[PDB]
RNA sequence: UAAGGUGAUAUGAACCGUUAUAACCGGCGAUUUCCGAAUGGGGAAACCCAGUGUGUUUCGACACACUAUCAUUAACUGAAUCCAUAGGUUAAUGAGGCGAACCGGGGGAACUGAAACAUCUAAGUACCCCGAGGAAAAGAAAUCAACCGAGAUUCCCCCAGUAGCGGCGAGCGAACGGGGAGCAGCCCAGAGCCUGAAUCAGUGUGUGUGUUAGUGGAAGCGUCUGGAAAGGCGCGCGAUACAGGGUGACAGCCCCGUACACAAAAAUGCACAUGCUGUGAGCUCGAUGAGUAGGGCGGGACACGUGGUAUCCUGUCUGAAUAUGGGGGGACCAUCCUCCAAGGCUAAAUACUCCUGACUGACCGAUAGUGAACCAGUACCGUGAGGGAAAGGCGAAAAGAAC
RNA sequence: CGAAGGUGUGCUGUGAGGCAUGCUGGAGGUAUCAGAAGUGCGAAUGCUGACAUAAGUAACGAUAAAGCGGGUGAAAAGCCCGCUCGCCGGAAGACCAAGGGUUCCUGUCCAACGUUAAUCGGGGCAGGGUGAGUCGACCCCUAAGGCGAGGCCGAAAGGCGUAGUCGAUGGGAAACAGGUUAAUAUUCCUGUACUUGGUGUUACUGCGAAGGGGGGACGGAGAAGGCUAUGUUGGCCGGGCG
RNA sequence: UACGGUGCUGAAGCAACAAAUGCCCUGCUUCCAGGAAAAGCCUCUAAGCAUCAGGUAACAUCAAAUCGUACCCCAAACCGA
């Protein structure tokens, strides 16, 4: 996903990286219940969350 | 019968614990010493 | 640290020998004195711990070059 | 005032137990697993705007690792840190 | 540059099943192929009343050595070794005997 | 680079991926909690407590940066005290700590031997301390030699267990000279002319060649025994590849490799080539290292134990000449010969292996080999420094024994 | 078509030994003549492991003591319940510090551990459990003492020590009663309290420290007097009529 | 009534006497051997600031973080294998 989510403004960034680690915060409220019966998400989530922080700190000085 | 060790543990980390150990020179020696044998509790120190 | 600050001059180990040659370890220590210097170019005094020939070169060369020399060595007077 | 991001990373899951249950439906407490840094008020506010629901008081606890024998092995659990947060009269929590 | 994978039809060159035919069925990381109908065991599988096993002597099928099965030529109607070439700016397997590539 | 993957004991679950952002491998980046030199202050290491400033606030608070010490230089400030200096506050630069051995320096034992023991030996060893480098140190004759000559240092073989030293005991033990490895010479004590002239370091660029992923890489079938063939017996083929490892028993031709031939977007080592910054070459005139050399007293080093003892170093007290001069040639003198101390720099041959890769072994094969083939510096023991084990093998394949 | 190794047998050599072969074993061995040695073990109060002997012997860890009924169970002297009995009671009870670090509670299991059995356990496995403005630490302050910028001293390492900064075992703000869990409670809940900080206020109007002063701030023994904790008796209230 | 317990309910709840080694008492009396420190706390001003801040006054509001809290603790859990 980095390649497309390279070409957005800073302020976009941000708050997609906000909306992911909402997303991994059910998840893992999900999880600890008996609800998510798809592990791999979260693991996606960090993954994507990661790529984000790793883009924003690309723009910001580098 | 009062036996020779009579534990405390403040007493012993002052002793022989990580800071004793740096603050002299001989300390720190037996720290590297310690640390080229492989030791894995390299002090007293929990 | 009984070190003369003109020469240099430390401490030396050496030996006693005794009449049955009996080698015992000693030092040799230097003849030290603590003496104000007049500097008659800064008009001042400049205490210095110094062997006794320390002085005779100070005496010899002039204590100005001495300090100069001290200074170039990295050592406070 | 906390940081969004932060007070998401705070609160780790609700904790299953009877005591919690008991809490939860008596006193009006429900009984979570919290980050080990996140101090009181953090998790408080966490509390009120993930959970959408007003917070009385939040009493904390760590909790220490048990330790276990896989086989012949000896292995420590992690430390974990516990919050009872009490939440006003009237407050239902989905 | 691994010359057995996963949808090929291969024939054995050693062990009970030697001579027989089968498609590859998968390839692990050990060096070890497991191949449709050729090395068959009986395991005794043990019941288990979650996962609705009900236990019986299933016979399934055991890996092999790659190095013990070996990619069949259709057309020359035996057991060939594999080569790799480049076509088209693009890395190919070919047999060895009669030089055509695999298809 | 790919058709398979999501490290291991260790399956499963939920998934991803298959011609190219799945996974894997390599370059350059990003992130990099706390403790630790630990450096904002403190501290019972992995914890406690700040200050200042810049931004934000739903005004409850947040965030993130900086704040050690010393050295050095600079700026401002500044006592007794007039000027000054000490001191003080900032700023910049560097240092600090860790690390196997080797290296140089500062200190420095004893057991032991002498069939006792004190000189002597062990030994400048062990050990402690400081400092450095990929090597270090040494080094460009005030050196040897012998009236012939050699031509800085270092290292190896001789010289030679010689000459010597030595309670002339135990022991210690050269040099000259010869054969080799490698070889390199320069600058300042200073000013004149000419002005960018050799060389060196940092730093870009270019070329060559490595290194850090990789790619291709030959040729075998039948039959007998057998659980299985790579074995037997037949008949073939490859070989710049019969190194090695695996594969159901022993495989050149089944697999991985091997010989051989190729490969780098990116980073980077070493050679030369070249630009820029600093550095000054060649010429003439000189100048030619003083509390120094020597000496006395005391020690130490020289194979050399004070001896008839040259030479070197110096704790102590002295103290020249200064090239028409001075040093040395093993007491000392005379003659001759030979060198120019009291300022520096300097590659190579030499020393070592914590570590990386490749290959080898009349080396070990589980009481051996590392203490440690195994989750070992672990368990366990000890207040602590510290000590410190035992323990490998089902099968070809779990087909690990449903009922 | 069975290597080494293991184990029998037969033969053979003057001996160390050798050859052959049955069984076991399941993959290596190696003639000859040379070569090199970690080359031969019964002893070393040798070292390591294994296994004997004494011997089914001594002992089973305070002479506070048991008995029976029922339960559960494969099985009960030992576990649970009950009724008796006995022991401690300035402790063998209750609550802490130190030290330990899950031993707490529940379910479950009995190989090993428990000096016997064990259904039980401080044993195995799984899950649960520790809630603070006022308790303690942290924090402010210091003692003995420690470290210690500069400094003085010292071959080096380092020693001593000023300013300072650490250091409790001492000084410094504040909470009680009841109720509750299988397991926490001055921490949860119920009631009723207190503290010292900010911030904002209106009202007022001398505030201000690294300094001054007070205070904090203190020994042994003795003697009482006033009290309460607490206990006894009566009253009261409930129950009783053997 | 899951024989563990849970829910409701609830009388009197006074007096006298005795009484600590506990409290008043960091007191008092006495003795010689002559009995921590510093902060909190109260107070005084200096430099300062000056009609601002700061101080005390009540009242409102916010605040009190962090770590410990199980269990044993004269013992079968600590020191003695």
């Amino acid at each position: 996903k980095a390649k497309e989510l390279r070409e957005k403004s800073v302020e976009e960034l941000n708050t997609e990286l906000l909306n992911l680690l909402r997303e991994q915060f059910n998840l893992r409220m999900q999880a600890a219940s008996g609800q998510l019966q798809q592990s791999h998400l979260l693991k996606q989530v960090r993954r994507d969350v990661a790529r984000v922080k790793t883009l924003l700190n690309e723009k910001a000085g580098a | 019968m009062k036996r020779t060790f009579q534990p405390s543990v403040l007493k012993r980390n002052r002793s022989h614990g990580f800071r004793a150990r740096m603050a002299t020179k001989n300390g720190r020696q037996v720290l590297a010493r310690r640390r080229a044998k492989g030791r894995a509790r390299l002090t007293v120190s929990k | 640290s009984r070190v003369c600050q003109v020469t240099g001059k430390r401490p030396v180990t050496g030996n006693n020998r005794s009449h049955a040659l009996n080698a015992t370890k000693r030092r040799f220590l230097p003849n030290l004195h603590s003496h104000r210097f007049w500097v008659e170019s800064e008009k001042r005094f400049v205490t210095l711990r110094v062997s006794a020939k320390g002085m005779r070169v100070i005496d010899k060369k002039g204590i100005d070059t001495v300090l100069a020399e001290l200074r170039a060595r990295g050592e406070k007077y | 005032m906390i940081r969004e991001e932060r007070l998401l990373k705070v609160l780790r899951a609700p904790h299953v137990s009877e005591k919690a249950s008991t809490a939860m439906e008596k006193s009006n407490t429900i009984v979570l697993k919290v980050a080990k840094d996140a101090t009181k008020a953090e998790i408080k506010a966490a509390v009120q705007k993930l959970f959408e629901v007003e917070v009385e008081v939040v009493n904390t606890l760590v909790v220490k690792g048990k330790v276990k024998r896989h086989g012949q092995r000896i292995g420590r659990r992690s430390d974990w840190k516990k919050a009872y947060v009490t939440l006003k009269e009237g407050q239902n929590l989905d | 540059a691994a010359k057995i994978r996963r949808d090929d039809e291969v024939i054995v060159l050693t062990g009970k099943d030697k001579g027989k035919r089968g498609k590859v069925k998968n390839v692990l990381s050990s060096g070890k192929v497991i191949v449709e109908g050729i090395n068959l065991v009986k395991k005794h599988q043990k019941p288990v009343p979650a996962l609705n096993q009900p236990g019986g002597i299933v016979e399934k099928e055991a890996a092999i050595q790659v190095s013990n099965v070996a990619i069949f030529n259709a057309a020359t109607g035996k057991a060939d070794r594999v080569g790799f070439r480049f076509e088209d700016g693009k890395k190919v397997r070919f047999f060895k005997s009669n030089s055509e590539t695999i298809k």
